[PDB]
């Protein structure tokens, strides 16, 4: 089946909502929140800078780094439920 | 100006349906005698018109490709005087008819015969509530923060669900 | 020749199918236990 | 037993006619049948699938063996602007002279219909060139439908019967679905497109003896694999390409210009690839969501309980929703109508907004008829997913299941939300019906000038941010050195503002005060329908008058006429209600649209956007003037080809007419009636020995209220169509 | 009573109406009702005109047993005769007694009864109908 | 047939018996209320489904309960 | 019947906006709006509108707004004399005004 | 333009096809 992933009775989601990342503490799950949010804020910065083109200037590197802007919002989240956890 | 239209006073189109409906009426003047109450009913038309015309040129009203005064129901200051204004007056007034209807029910649940105070209406008591509803927006928010405006919802009936 | 096969299937099928299954469907209704 | 109604014992004993209709109209209704499992319910309705997948081939394989067969498909490659495309050939033995010589149009010589479904454009575009393509294409979807009939045999067979627990493997099918079904389906899609269709646009000849020598690019997967993906985006289709030949014609397969063909007034080919790729990426990666067999994926059971805010702000959040959509197959078909009839009203839209097949847009009958199509089966959707969620509350809702849950919650303020449905309902319905009679009134007096006219400014200001430039508000993309006008402007915009700001497209047309009415009218009977079917499934369980509702079934008749009277108090009445009111607005949405690409299309949209500001101007400029080469498709000297159409015309109305028989009529009357005839029957000589073996008696009275809106809706249906197509058919624009 | 009828009753005298039982009476079922009179006076028939009813003892023949009971109705709302019985005929010539079972009146008590299909609970705590789904059975 | 139910919130003022067009009602001795009567339908083949009983009970949310259910020659109130 | 009938003769009625007509045209458009809102209450059930109105009172009882004499959906029998008055009304005055502004016109 | 042969070839598979929808109709059944 699966787990009790009901929180609905406390003030924060149980550790388990995290999936494969439930044992990650708080502080490498901020600095990483913030790594990847500034990461993925200069990679799209670098589309409009800079005018993107028509296959000239695409720049695959800053495409898949402009997937991070998304996953820091879900890092400090996650920083969250692990900070009231108290991991 | 606003959505590609111009004004009333300077559309060309305004004043060639300002020219057309007197003319029609001008058409239908030359059948009557002068006068007679009909010619001058007629040429009363023809100044009410001209005056109704002039009013459009004058209130900055704009007209679009037709001719026509657009309203511009957008919040904009200089159009004011359109949706807004009268937006402000209705709500005003219908708050004013809703509160005389809700304190002339109360009057009528506090009394001994509720049903009969409805059908037949205490005209004085009616008239009172009447003209003490101008100070709704008031009354209306002392009685939300006194907690008498709105019942609280485990009191009103309610259907099996 | 591709010319005759409009006037022999569709009246075939269009008058001839349906009475006949009009016929069956008739019969299954009213047969009993 | 050896009765009809196999199904229901109930019915098989019941001596009189209600035996037959109620055994006809509760077919396919698999819960309630006599002795069923949810197992064999379940396969049961896994070989109804394949049977009605197989039924949509067939369907399909036949317009392309008449298309083949009988159509005029060479003549129109050859020219589509002046060639009308051909449906079938006509057979039949009623016909006169003078219908023969009548119906014999395009290049053809005998009796034809003229095709308003728009396939020809369809298979123009995707490499059809001959009637041989058309034939083998046919005969694919003839063996299509003979493999899925076969399947739907041999999933009943007692080894191949698949499991409950197969069925609702949640994670794993949609795992397939949103990866197979989707992406690859689209990845095959965009293949096809360059292989054959891009090609056969540039004059080349691909087809399956030739494709796999063929390189659709000339360089050939060392762009894709070095990474110089640019590569293919390089020399596209100049704007002088003539569709189907060669004369400046590009060697690029996968570009995003935006816009439009300058020719074919369609989208370019090499954007729909383009596209149809980007979709086929973003679903594989989409459909690698799900835990099946690997560890990775997530649990849909884990992320509905743990979707709880923190502070009882959605009650218990999301908790016991997996039960419950697992478990009930109403709430599942009720999503599934519900995002099916969103889709097809966006299809709708988007197909005249941006048109995608070569040469349309120019027809005007395809493109009506398209749109009126996909409008109405939008409707339909949307109505049935609102029936499907008031089932699911009559006999699939757990109400211990659902303690506190965002399910339950609903039915907790189901006041609040009808009330406030009915108040945006009356306010709307008053003030687009005052502004509307004042407008009547004000052109009725000879004061056109005294007329409520809003302009919609708020509509006129999203054309703006999309760059059309007129209206002069000069915000984000009509405003040149903005950020958003700046940042596309060497990808898609030269293209897209090209195509916008001309007036020969349907992209965002100009709107006016008749749009602003109509726009609220529209929302007005949105609105009023989910006012309806909101109720109904609100108050499936039960109400004031009837707190017992759930125990009498989804439909009844009545409670009596006992407490002041209970008529149409089920929830399947309060889907009869709302039936109309969906037919009402989507006559609104098809009327508007109609009217004003019938004014853009002759040129003359000051016509509209001076007469649709009142109802007078309705009535007199599109319904009374448009119906001239309608209404005389037959007269008094003779006829012509919209003979079909004026005779279907008469047809829906009298059908339409005849439902109100129905509904207004009831039972009694009737009943009465028939045991009056009973007698005569009985009684006559000669003729009383023929007996019949059910007894006659009158319809039910929710059979009745079915048979009229089945009536209303069919005439609805048959009186627009011939109006749309003949209307368009005759004024050519 | 028991299920015995005197077949010999005289009938109210009735000039003949096109409201009597059809084929299918002598075929699957047929009703009867016998009353006591003290008068000869006239009564509006079920099946539309006016009879005029003997007096003594009266049997009638009707096609279903509201009929029966429509007619019982006006011999009790009017001109007062309370010792009327329903019959039910086969078309075998089997007769069963319907009306006045125990010998009293229904609306009266009458001990020996046996109630028949109560329910030890009020109305709004019937089950929900999921919990019924795929057993046949129902929430009633 | 229709089927026919009797809920405990029965008072034994006899008026569904009084109101039934087709002697499917009667009244049996019970201890449940002031009256000492409950009404009870034993005779459930002959119902028509008019609800005339529903209409004539007092109670709040009527006690005796009609369900429209199975046709036949009686509950169709067929004369042929 | 409808093409020479109703549609050549409706031509005089349609076209009566700005002229003595006007009325008749008026009268026109109101008398279908009456003879469509008469089929709201021919089709429709009592049930249906009281359990609207039960909703509705919720609200009015929420802001203290409830009549005592409590409203009700109109009866059954008062639904069906008042969806045919529409009905009659209607049909009568589309009859009328598309008669006199025709007959007087021609 | 498509010949008599091709024509009978698809009315021999669309007999097929009828075959197996009688089958499988009558494997639902009634
Ligand atoms: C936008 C919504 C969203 C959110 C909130 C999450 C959040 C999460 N995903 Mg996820 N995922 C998403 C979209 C999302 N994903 C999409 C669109 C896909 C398809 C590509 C996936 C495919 C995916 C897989 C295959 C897995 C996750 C896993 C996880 C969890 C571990 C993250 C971690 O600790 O990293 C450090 C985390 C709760 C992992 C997990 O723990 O599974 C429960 C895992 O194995 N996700
Ligand atoms: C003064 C009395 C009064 C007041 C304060 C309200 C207030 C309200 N009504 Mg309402 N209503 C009333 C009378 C009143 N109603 C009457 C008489 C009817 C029957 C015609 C209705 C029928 C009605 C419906 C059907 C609906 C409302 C709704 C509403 C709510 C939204 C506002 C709205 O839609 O207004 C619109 C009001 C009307 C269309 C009715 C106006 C009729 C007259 C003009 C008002 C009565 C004045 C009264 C005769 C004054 C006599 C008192 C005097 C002796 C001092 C709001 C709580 C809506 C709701 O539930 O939203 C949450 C809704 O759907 N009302
Ligand atoms: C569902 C698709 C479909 C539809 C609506 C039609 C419709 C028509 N066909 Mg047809 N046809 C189809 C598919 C279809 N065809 C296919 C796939 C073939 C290839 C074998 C043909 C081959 C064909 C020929 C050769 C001829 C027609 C003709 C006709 C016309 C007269 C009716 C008739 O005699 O049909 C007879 C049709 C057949 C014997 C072939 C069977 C049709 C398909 C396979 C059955 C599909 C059933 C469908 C799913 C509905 C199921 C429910 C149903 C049982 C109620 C009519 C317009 C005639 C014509 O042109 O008249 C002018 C004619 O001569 N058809
Ligand atoms: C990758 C593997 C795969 C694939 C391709 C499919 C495919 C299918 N499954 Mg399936 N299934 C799978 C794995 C797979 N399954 C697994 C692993 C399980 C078990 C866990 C199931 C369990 C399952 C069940 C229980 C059922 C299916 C059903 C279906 C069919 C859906 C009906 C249909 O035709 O919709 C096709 C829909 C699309 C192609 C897309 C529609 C949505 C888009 C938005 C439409 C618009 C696109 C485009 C604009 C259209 C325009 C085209 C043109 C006109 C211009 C379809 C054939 C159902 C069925 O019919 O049974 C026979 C059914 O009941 N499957
Ligand atoms: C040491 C690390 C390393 C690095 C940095 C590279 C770098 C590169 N390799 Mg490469 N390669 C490596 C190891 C490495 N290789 C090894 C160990 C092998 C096996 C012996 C190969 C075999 C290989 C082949 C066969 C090819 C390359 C190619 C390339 C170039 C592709 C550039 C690009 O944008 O891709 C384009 C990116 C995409 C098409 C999509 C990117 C998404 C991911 C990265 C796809 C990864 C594969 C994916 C999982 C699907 C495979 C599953 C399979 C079962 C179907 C690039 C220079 C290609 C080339 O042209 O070289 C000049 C090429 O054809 N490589
Ligand atoms: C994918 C779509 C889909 C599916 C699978 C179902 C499936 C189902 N629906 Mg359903 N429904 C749908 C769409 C769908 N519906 C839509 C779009 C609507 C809104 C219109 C409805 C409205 C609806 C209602 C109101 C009800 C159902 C019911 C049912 C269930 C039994 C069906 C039955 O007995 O019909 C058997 C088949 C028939 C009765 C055939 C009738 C034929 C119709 C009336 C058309 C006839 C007109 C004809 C074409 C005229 C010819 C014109 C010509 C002369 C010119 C079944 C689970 C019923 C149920 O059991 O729920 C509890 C129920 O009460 N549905
Ligand atoms: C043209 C025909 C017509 C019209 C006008 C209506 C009108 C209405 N229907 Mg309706 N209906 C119809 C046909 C029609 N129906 C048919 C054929 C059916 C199928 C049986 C239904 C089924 C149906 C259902 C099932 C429902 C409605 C509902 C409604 C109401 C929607 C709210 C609204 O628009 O308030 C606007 C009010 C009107 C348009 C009525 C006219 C009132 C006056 C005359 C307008 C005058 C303009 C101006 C304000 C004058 C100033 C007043 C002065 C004293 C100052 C409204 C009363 C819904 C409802 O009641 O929700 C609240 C609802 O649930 N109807
Ligand atoms: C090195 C940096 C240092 C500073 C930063 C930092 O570390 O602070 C971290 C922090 C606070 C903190 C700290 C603690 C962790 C609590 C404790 C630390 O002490 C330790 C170690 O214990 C100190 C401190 C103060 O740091 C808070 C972090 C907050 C954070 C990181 C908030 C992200 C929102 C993201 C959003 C809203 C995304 C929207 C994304 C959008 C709208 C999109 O995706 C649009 C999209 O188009 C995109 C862009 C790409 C496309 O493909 C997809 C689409 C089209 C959809
Ligand atoms: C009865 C019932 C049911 C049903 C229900 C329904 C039927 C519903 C519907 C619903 C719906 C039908 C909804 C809709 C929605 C929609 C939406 C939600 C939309 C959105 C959109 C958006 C979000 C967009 C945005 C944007 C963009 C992105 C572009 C640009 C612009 C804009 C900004 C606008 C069920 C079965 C469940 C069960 C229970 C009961
Ligand atoms: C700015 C503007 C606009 C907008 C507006 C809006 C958006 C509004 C909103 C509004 C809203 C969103 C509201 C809400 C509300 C809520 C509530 C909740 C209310 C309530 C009320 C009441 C409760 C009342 C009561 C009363 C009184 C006080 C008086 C009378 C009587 C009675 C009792 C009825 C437009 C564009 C149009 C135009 C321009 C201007
Ligand atoms: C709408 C409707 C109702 C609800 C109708 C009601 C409650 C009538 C309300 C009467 C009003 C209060 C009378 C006055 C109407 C307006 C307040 C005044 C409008 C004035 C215009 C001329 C502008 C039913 O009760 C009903 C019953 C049986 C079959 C069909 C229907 C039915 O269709
Ligand atoms: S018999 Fe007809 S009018 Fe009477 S309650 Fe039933 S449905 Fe309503
Ligand atoms: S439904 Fe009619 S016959 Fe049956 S018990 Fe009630 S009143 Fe008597």
């Amino acid at each position: 089946e699966a787990a009790d992933t009901w929180w609905g009775d406390k003030d924060y989601p149980p550790s388990i909502v995290l999936g494969i990342g439930k044992d990650v503490p708080s502080s490498i799950f901020g600095v990483t929140s913030g790594l990847a949010f500034a990461i993925g804020v200069y990679c799209v910065a670098q589309s409009n800078l800079v005018n993107i083109l028509s296959g000239s200037t695409v720049n695959g590197f800053y495409v898949a780094g402009a997937l991070l802007v998304p996953y820091s919002w879900g890092l400090h989240v996650a920083a969250w439920i692990q900070k009231q956890n108290g991991k | 100006d606003v959505s590609g239209l111009t004004p009333c006073k300077d559309s060309a189109v305004f004043k060639k349906r300002l020219d057309g409906s007197v003319k029609k009426l001008q058409a239908r003047l030359a059948n009557y005698t002068e006068g007679t109450p009909a010619y001058l009913a007629l040429e009363q038309q023809i100044d009410q018109t001209k005056a109704r015309f002039a009013k459009y040129g004058d209130k900055g009203l704009l007209c679009g490709a037709d001719g026509l005064p657009h309203l511009i129901a957008d919040g904009r200051p200089d159009h004011a005087g359109e949706f807004v204004i009268p937006a402000f007056g209705f709500l005003y007034i219908a708050g004013w008819i809703g509160w005389a209807g809700r304190s002339y029910l109360q009057f009528s649940k506090k009394t001994d015969k509720p049903n009969e105070n409805e059908i037949i209406i205490n005209v004085p008591v009616a008239l009172g509530m009447m003209s003490g509803a101008f100070l709704w927006p008031l009354a209306a928010w002392k009685e939300l923060i006194n907690g008498q405006l709105l019942v609280p919802g485990d009191e009103v009936t309610v259907s099996p669900r | 020749s591709a010319s005759f096969l409009p006037s022999i299937l569709t009246p075939v099928v269009t008058l001839v199918f349906p009475g006949l299954m009009f016929a069956l469907f008739f019969v299954l209704i009213e047969q009993e236990e | 037993a050896t009765k009809f109604p196999k199904f229901s014992q109930a019915l098989a004993q019941d001596p009189a006619t209600r035996r037959i209709w109620y055994g006809i109209a509760t077919a396919h209704d698999l819960e309630s049948h006599d002795g069923m499992t949810e197992e064999n319910l379940y396969q049961k309705i896994f070989a109804s699938h394949f049977g009605h997948l197989a039924i949509i081939f067939l369907w399909t394989s036949g317009n392309l063996f008449h298309v083949a067969w009988q159509g005029n498909f060479q003549q129109w490659v050859l020219n589509p602007l002046k060639v009308k495309p051909i449906a079938h050939a006509i057979w039949d033995p009623h016909f006169g002279q003078s219908a023969i010589k009548a119906f014999t149009r395009g290049g053809v010589s005998y009796p034809v219909n003229i095709a308003t479904s728009g396939v020809y454009h369809w298979w123009y575009t995707v490499g059809m060139r001959t009637n041989e393509d058309l034939y083998f294409g046919a005969l694919g979807l003839l063996v299509l439908s003979t493999t899925l009939l076969f399947a739907g045999w041999l999933h009943l067979q007692p080894k191949f019967r698949p499991g409950i627990a197969w069925f609702k493997n949640n994670e794993s099918r949609l795992n397939h679905h949103l990866s197979g079904l989707f992406g690859v389906s689209s990845l095959a899609w965009s293949g096809h497109l360059i292989h054959v269709a891009i090609p056969e646009s540039r004059g080349q000849h691909i087809r399956w003896n030739n494709f796999t020598s063929t390189l659709p690019h000339p360089e050939g997967l060392t762009p894709f694999f070095t990474g110089n993906w640019g590569l293919y985006a390089e020399n596209p289709d100049t704007a002088q390409h003539i569709f189907g030949t060669s004369e400046g014609a590009g060697t690029a397969i996968l570009t995003f210009l935006g816009g439009f063909h300058p020719q074919t007034q369609s989208m370019w080919l090499t954007d729909i690839a383009h596209h149809h790729l980007a979709i086929a990426v973003v679903f594989i990666f989409a459909g690698h969501m799900y835990r099946t067999n690997w560890g990775i994926g997530h649990s849909m059971k884990e992320i509905l309980d743990a979707h709880v805010p923190p502070k009882g702000r959605l009650g218990a959040g999301h908790r016991g929703l997996f039960e419950t959509i697992t478990d009930s197959l109403h709430m599942q078909l009720g999503l599934a109508l519900a995002s099916l009839g969103v889709a097809t009203s966006l299809v709708a839209q988007h197909m005249y907004a941006l048109p995608s097949y070569a040469f349309m847009a120019k027809d005007y009958v395809t493109q009506a008829a398209l749109y009126t199509h996909h409008q109405y089966i939008a409707g339909f959707l949307m109505v049935g997913a609102f029936a499907h969620g008031a089932i699911f509350f009559v006999r699939d809702y757990d109400p211990e299941v659902n303690k506190d849950n965002v399910l339950a919650r609903m039915l907790q303020h189901k006041e609040a939300i009808i009330s406030h449905l009915s108040w945006v309902s009356l306010f709307l319905g008053f003030h687009t019906l005052g502004l509307y009679i004042h407008n009547d009134v004000c052109v009725a007096f000879g004061t056109p000038e005294k007329q409520i006219l809003f302009e919609p400014v708020f509509a006129q200001f999203i054309q703006a941010a999309s760059g059309k430039a007129l209206y002069g508000f000069d915000v984000l993309l009509s405003s040149s050195t903005s950020a958003a006008s700046v940042a596309s402007s060497k990808i898609w915009l030269p293209g897209w503002m090209e195509a916008i700001n001309s007036g020969k497209n349907s992209l965002f047309l100009t709107i006016g005060p008749g749009d602003f009415l109509v726009h609220h009218a529209i929302a007005l009977g949105l609105h009023t329908t989910t006012l309806i079917l909101v109720k109904g499934a609100l108050d499936a369980r039960g109400s004031k008058l009837m707190p017992d509702k759930k125990d009498f079934g989804y439909s009844f008749p009545c409670d009596g006429p006992g407490r002041g009277g209970t008529c149409d108090i089920s929830a399947w009445d309060a889907f009869y209600l709302a039936m109309f009111w969906m037919l009402n607005t989507i006559s609104w949405v098809t009327f508007y649209w109609h009217w004003k690409h019938l004014t853009v299309w002759g040129g003359n949209a000051a016509a509209f956007n001076e007469s649709s500001t009142y109802i007078m101007g309705w009535l007199r400029d599109y319904l009374w003037l448009n119906s001239s080469p309608l209404i005389n498709g037959y007269n008094a000297f003779g006829m012509n080809a919209q003979a079909v159409w004026a005779w279907m015309f008469l047809f829906g109305h009298l059908i339409w007419a005849t439902g109100f028989m129905f509904l207004i009529s009831w039972r009694g009357y009737w009943q009465e009636l028939i045991e009056t005839l009973v007698w005569a029957h009985e009684r006559t000589p000669i003729a009383n020995l023929v007996k019949w073996r059910d007894k006659p008696v009158a319809l039910s009275i929710v059979q009745a209220r079915l048979v009229g809106l089945a009536h209303f809706t069919v005439g609805f249906i048959f009186t627009f169509a011939p109006f749309v197509i003949a209307s368009t058919t005759g004024k050519f624009a | 009573t028991s299920d015995v009828l005197n077949l010999q009753i005289p009938t109210p005298t009735f000039g003949g109406s096109t409201g009597g039982w059809l084929r299918a009476a002598e075929i699957e079922e047929k009703y009867a009702i016998t009353w006591t009179s003290k008068k000869e006076q006239i009564f509006e028939m079920p099946t539309s005109g006016a009879a005029i009813m003997q007096k003594g003892e009266n049997l009638l023949y009707l096609a279903k047993k509201e009929q029966c009971l429509a007619l019982s109705t006006q011999l009790r709302t009017l001109f007062k005769i309370s010792d009327y019985k329903i019959y039910r005929i086969f078309p075998n010539s089997e007769v069963q007694y319907l009306h006045p079972k125990d010998g009293v009146f229904p609306e009266k008590l009458n001990e020996g009864r046996i109630g028949v299909g109560n329910v030890g609970y009020s109305i709004g705590k019937n089950p929900n109908p999921v919990n019924v789904k795929f057993t046949g059975k129902n929430t009633f | 047939s229709h089927s026919v139910r009797v809920y405990d919130t029965c008072i034994g003022c006899t008026q569904c018996v009084r109101a039934c067009p087709c002697d499917v009602l009667e009244m049996v001795p019970w201890d449940g209320c002031k009256a000492g009567q409950i009404a009870s339908a034993p005779r459930a083949e002959d119902c028509i489904g008019c609800k005339r009983c529903e209409t004539a009970c007092p109670t709040d949310f009527l006690s005796v309960r009609v369900y429209l259910g199975s046709e036949t020659t009686r509950s169709l109130g067929l004369t042929y | 019947w409808l093409r020479d009938f109703l549609w050549s003769q409706a031509s005089q009625v349609i076209q009566s906006y700005g002229s003595a007509l006007s009325a008749y045209g008026i009268i026109f458009l109101g008398a279908h709006f009456i003879w469509a809102f008469s089929l709201m209450f021919l089709f429709s059930g009592r049930g249906y509108w009281q359990e609207l109105i039960e909703s509705v009172v919720w609200a009015h009882n929420k802001l203290k707004l409830a009549p005592a004499i409590q409203p009700r959906a109109l009866s059954i029998t008062q639904g069906r004399a008042v969806g045919l008055a529409h009905y009659l009304l209607g049909g009568i005055g589309t009859t009328w005004s598309f008669f006199l502004a025709r007959i007087i016109s021609v | 333009m498509i010949t008599d042969s091709q024509i009978f070839f698809a009315l021999c598979i669309a007999l097929t096809a009828a075959v197996l929808a009688i089958g499988l109709g009558r494997q639902l059944y009634v």
